[PDB]
């Protein structure tokens, strides 16, 4: 797709040496039954031990990432219903980017941490052609969520429509379901980004038999134009 | 630039001579059957080259070699490729 | 209000920002960067040192070497018209500073003059600004290294097997050390006896071992002699009589052993009893560690496997969806080269030998690397020359210049 | 047609569903839901098809039969329909759900892959995506079918070459 | 590999007549009707250390061996789908091994159908070979290969 | 069958018979230990299995957002914060009943209407 990217390969130890100092009970001295709620911790496919109350071990890593202390690439997943902590660094993980919703809005329900000020503060840097992308990342307002860590999360399609309350509707428009949930971990920048170069050019692909767009994305390759200017 | 086949024959010929010359000179009795197999190999790998007895009888450069048989073998070859469709 | 909501349109601006810093080729680039900066160095330092050492490594920007001439500072546009190879010199501080092959650099990467340059600056170079790089320039033509998807590594997966077979279920784990030789030995934890038949025994296969082995023998071989303790490595809740029951028939299998001595024995006297120690160190679940003092961490896993293994024979967890993206890796530019650089850099090291082994008393055919890398990115036939197609046919293609989009 | 589904939804979440010769309760659940939505499309269209005056080009190409089927009318002006993969509507690749934009264990239609909009209004992220998975299917059993098809075709042919009606009227 | 079979002339719309033959074809094995197999230590062939089993024994004595017991509870629901009767069942098991394995069995009225039996120098080991030989090589009603069948 | 292992040489326990006294004994084929039977039940081969299960809630099953919420009311606490699912028995034939959960007590209450479960 457009937004998608790929892991490059970070290093473990700065997370390993980080963990065993925040809860993890080395596997050398593990005793099964003594700990049933044992949410054994995993990293890059290895069992480096276990850890009791993980609720915190988690939101500690998450905010450790969202600051830039743990490479925003790296993925960590909590399989609660199986008591497992999946943490990855691996080089080759396709991953997109999303808006975070953390309901930590003492002035109402759940809401996108990003706000209209962050944006105008962006279009401001647009006009000058200091507030990059690397800013929305180190200011934890968006995260890089892979496929695995996508399993354990919820996502809003639209930032608007899928947020406010329900207190008429166009007879022309399409028909989108609803917002029957208040758990939204993240939100989608824009759906369009599920597409790839090819399709991205098709106008209204959302108005054609799926196969038509599949062909058109095999011909815009046989067409002509200006492949460069030199 | 000669043809593969012309080469095998060559090797078959080479191999052949080196064998004969061993029964009219210092014939180390059972050091011969060590080159009689070479003949058999070439004289065999010439007609067929896709056997179970692994050695593909490669020709310098990694080029497999074109066994006579290899020519008739269906589709793209003599019988089905030149005759049934020209 | 610098803290209000965000409508639809608003999203876009953020995306603009996404590419501003990223650009439609992010991936392709970064991977190379990484390979160059770090990775590059790590490879050189491993089985390097000989019976001579290798220190840091320098990466010079593109240059050219021609007779009847000095050494021109090379650029893109030129290598393309002259049918050159936008490569760069590789120097490494050897220890008894030194030239060691050429690394075909990727346009727009860190070593390509294009990275830093600006609009106008470019035109003077003839390089169209709109060009986004991300490719290579081999023997003239624009070659591309294509994303190679594959089954992720170092993970445990369980699979059901065909009705017509002695094996019921299986748990697999592909073990490959992140850095160093990169051994690819698989660990098989089977499960004989289908659903119903008596004696559903759990056996597993180890590298360099012709037969299979009952998880028990292994377990005792790992220094865990007392059963039930073993069962403590397999069952994490004694109020799970189903799974427990399941192992009974198994323990019964290894009963012909009762101490770590014999355990390693039936893995082939005195001679064989050694062979096994190594295998269980360097080849057994080789990821995690091959060192020594960790028999415990290993066992716990072998168990974590078996546990998972049965959880399926007991309809508690479906089989493992082989096609879950989060378990698919896309080997890009860097990684790919990486591979090459290793296998190559070794043929060099094992040829540096041939100079000393003849010194009854300057020996570095840097061409090996330089040529190799070309061949590969040239054709696409990775794994190398000689008498073998050995490689994966189809990597590294010729960029498409049909349209900008395309 | 959604409630006529919802009804059968709880009526199965409350264990009040006749297994039916249809084997498996769950299996027997679907066969009712699907059959309920399809029944709706075909018919949702049977409405437009009859409301399109005898001066509507599309209909005309259909009447003359030069090109087009009434289906093509539905899917354009009424409603696309429920997509599919091996029969079983959109599955759960996403551990007990379809897209991460969904709540675990949601068996409702808008998630098992039902495109409610007409090609005229235009699918939604989700609709669009499933729809895809759905179409992209043919494009596959065509990549493999093509592999064996050929071989059959030849064999038959290579088997009955010499067979011709002789002069005695024998064969 | 299916195969469709039509009834005999008249016998057509005879609904019931259907299953009557279903169970006359669809391969049925003890293993299909069992709910468990248990090996017990009962040395007194004149009383079972098991409560629920009493009443049975008492009946087979009013109207040598081994102390190793093998008890098989069966499914009722599975004895009608494909018609069957305790008698038949065991009756078969008995003419399966013949004179060299004592067998007994509750009555079609007991809330728990069962089948007790003992052998006749390692008794347990041999009393497991006969544990399998009792589940997979033993037929009841039907033809081999033909699993499921329907109307 | 909840079987057992010995002491000191902790392994598997195999049964043997006390001829003279007519009774059941377990044992060690490694050591020498021997202990009296616990029950006359030496083995069970359950073929048909009736399984209607719920999933072990790690208790943080209120933090996992992937689940849906309901406004019903538990049998005891009467709260209105739930989060259901289904029988983690990845079996085909399984039914489609719901197992909710109270976030203010931790009670597993079905919506069934035939059978009755306390487990
Ligand atoms: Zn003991
Ligand atoms: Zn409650």
């Amino acid at each position: 797709s457009l937004m998608s990217c790929i892991s490059v390969g970070t290093d473990p130890m700065p997370i390993i040496t980080f963990l065993s100092e925040w809860g993890m009970e080395p596997l050398e001295d593990y005793v099964p039954h003594q700990s049933p709620d044992a949410t054994r911790v995993f990293v890059n496919g290895v069992w480096h031990g276990v850890h009791r109350n993980p609720a915190r071990l988690m939101e500690t890593l998450r905010t450790l990432r969202r600051k830039g202390d743990i490479n925003p690439e790296v993925s960590m997943i909590r399989d609660i219903r199986e008591k497992e902590l999946k943490i990855f660094t691996d080089a080759g993980r396709v991953y997109r980017p999303l808006f975070i919703v953390e309901d930590d809005e003492s002035l109402g329900h759940k809401e996108l941490k990003v706000r209209k000020g962050h944006i105008a503060k962006l279009m401001a840097t647009e006009y000058q052609d200091e507030y990059t992308w690397s800013s929305l990342l180190n200011e934890g307002l968006v995260e890089y969520i892979d496929a695995e860590e996508e399993e354990s999360i919820l996502i809003a399609m639209q930032p608007e429509d899928l947020e406010p309350a329900e207190a008429d509707v166009d007879p022309a428009k399409r028909i989108r379901v609803s917002h029957h949930a208040t758990t939204f971990t993240h939100c989608e920048i824009h759906p369009s980004m599920i597409l790839g170069v090819a399709a991205s050019i098709i106008p209204f692909p959302d108005h054609n038999q799926s196969p038509r767009n599949t062909y058109q994305s095999a011909m815009g390759k046989q067409a002509m134009g200006v492949f460069l200017t030199n | 630039g000669e043809d593969d086949l012309t080469f095998k024959l060559a090797d078959i010929l080479k191999a052949n001579i080196s064998l004969e010359t061993l029964e009219h000179n210092g014939a180390p009795h059972h050091a011969i059957e060590e080159a009689e197999s070479l003949l058999q190999f070439h004289v065999a790998t010439y007609m067929d080259n896709d056997i179970a007895g692994q050695p593909q009888a490669l020709q310098k450069s990694g080029r497999p070699v074109k066994s006579i048989r290899a020519r008739l073998k269906g589709k793209e070859g003599r019988i089905r490729g030149n005759l049934m469709g020209k | 209000d610098e803290s209000a909501p965000i409508t639809a349109e608003d999203s876009w601006a953020v995306i603009s920002a996404f590419f501003r810093e990223k650009g439609l080729v992010s991936q392709q680039l970064d991977s190379f960067n990484q390979f160059v900066d770090y990775t590059l160095q790590d490879i050189i330092c491993e089985d390097s040192t000989l019976i001579i050492s290798f220190g840091k490594i320098y990466v010079t920007k593109p240059m050219v070497n021609e007779s009847d001439g000095v050494t021109h500072a090379l650029y893109p546009q030129e290598a393309r018209l002259r049918n050159l190879t936008y490569s760069s010199g590789l120097f490494v501080d050897v220890k008894k500073k030194v030239f060691i092959g050429r690394l075909p650099i990727m346009l727009r990467s860190k070593n390509c003059y294009l990275s830093e340059a600006t609009e106008s600056d470019l035109y003077k170079l003839k390089e169209c600004p709109f060009d986004m790089g991300g490719y290579f320039i081999i023997n003239g033509s624009e070659k591309v290294l294509i994303a190679q998807e594959r089954s992720a590594g170092n993970i445990v997966q369980v699979f059901k097997k065909a009705a017509p077979s002695p094996i019921s279920h299986v748990a697999e784990i592909r073990s490959a050390l992140e850095k160093g030789s990169r051994f690819i030995s698989t660990l098989q934890v089977k499960l004989y006896g289908r659903e119903g038949s008596s004696a559903r025994t759990i056996k597993a296969t180890l590298p360099y071992i012709k037969q299979d082995i009952p998880i028990v023998i292994i377990f005792r071989a790992l220094g865990i002699i007392p059963d039930g303790e073993i069962l403590e490595h397999i069952c994490y809740d004694v109020n799970d009589w189903q799974m427990l029951e399941m192992l009974k028939p198994c323990v019964e299998d290894g009963f012909v052993i009762q101490d770590r001595e014999t355990a390693l024995d039936f893995i082939g006297k005195e001679k064989r009893i050694q062979y096994a120690k190594d295998i269980l160190q360097k080849e057994f679940l080789p990821h995690i560690t091959q060192l020594e003092g960790f028999e415990s961490r290993k066992a716990f896993f072998l168990g974590y496997m078996i546990n998972r293994l049965l959880l399926c024979a007991l309809d508690r967890k479906d089989q493992d969806d082989r096609d879950h993206f989060g378990k698919k890796r896309l080997d890009l530019a860097g990684p790919l080269l990486a591979q090459l650089f290793k296998t190559l850099f070794k043929k060099l090291t094992k040829d540096i030998f041939r100079y000393m082994q003849r010194t009854v008393e300057l020996a570095i055919n840097a061409k090996t690397i330089t040529s190799g890398l070309k061949y590969a990115l040239a054709t696409g036939n990775w794994g190398e020359q000689k008498k073998a197609m050995s490689s994966r046919a189809g990597v590294s293609q010729v960029l498409n210049r049909y349209t900008y989009s395309s | 047609a959604k409630k006529k589904v919802l009804d059968v939804t709880k009526e199965a979440q409350a264990n009040l569903l006749t297994a039916k010769h249809g084997m498996t309760l769950r299996e027997s659940f679907e066969d009712n839901v699907v059959r309920f939505l399809n029944e709706a499309r075909d018919k949702a269209g049977r409405l437009a098809e009859v409301n399109l005056k005898d001066l509507n080009n599309v209909k005309q190409m259909v009447m003359a039969g030069s090109k087009g089927s009434f289906i093509n009318i539905a899917q354009m002006s009424a409603c696309v329909g429920q997509q599919s993969v091996e029969g079983k509507r959109i599955a759960f690749g996403f551990v007990d759900r379809t897209l991460p934009h969904f709540s675990k264990d949601d068996y409702s239609p808008e998630s098992k892959g039902f495109v409610e909009n007409s090609y005229l209004r235009g699918l939604t992220p989700q609709e669009f995506f499933f729809h895809a998975m759905g179409g992209r299917e043919g494009l596959i059993d065509t990549a493999v079918k093509t592999a064996e098809t050929g071989y059959i075709q030849r064999r038959l042919v290579k088997a009955l070459e010499d067979i011709m009606v002789h002069y005695d009227n024998t064969t | 590999p299916s195969l469709t079979v039509y009834l005999e002339p008249g016998h057509a719309a005879d609904q019931e007549q259907a299953k009557l033959i279903r169970s006359a074809i669809e391969h049925t094995t003890l293993k299909s009707v069992t709910i468990a197999s248990e090996i017990y230590y009962d040395p007194d062939p004149r009383s079972t250390v098991i409560p629920e089993d009493e009443e049975i024994i008492q009946l087979h004595f009013s109207l040598q061996q081994s102390p190793w017991l093998l008890r098989l509870e069966l499914d009722r629901a599975a004895m009608n789908d494909k018609d069957l009767t305790m008698g038949q069942v065991g009756e078969r098991i008995k003419q399966t091994f013949k004179n060299d394995l004592f067998v007994i069995w509750s009555e079609d009225n007991d809330e728990k159908l069962i089948i007790r039996c003992r052998v006749v120098a390692e008794e347990d080991h041999m009393l497991k070979k006969i544990e399998n030989t009792m589940l997979e090589n033993i037929t009841l009603r039907g033809v081999e290969n033909i699993e499921r069948v329907v109307m | 069958t909840t079987f057992r292992f010995c002491r000191d040489c902790n392994n598997m326990l195999y049964p043997r018979e006390d001829k003279e006294n007519n009774r059941l004994l377990f044992e060690c084929r490694t050591c020498s230990y021997v202990e009296e039977a616990g029950s006359p039940l030496v083995y069970r081969h359950e073929l048909i299995t009736n399984i209607g299960e719920t999933a072990g809630v790690v208790q943080d099953i209120g933090s996992d957002p992937t689940l849906p919420r309901s406004d019903r009311e538990c049998p005891k606490c009467h709260s209105r914060e739930n989060v259901f699912f289904q029988s983690q028995q990845r079996r085909k034939d399984t039914s489609m009943v719901l197992f909710f959960v109270c976030l203010s007590c931790s009670h597993i209450f079905t919506s069934d209407q035939k059978n009755k479960r306390t487990q």
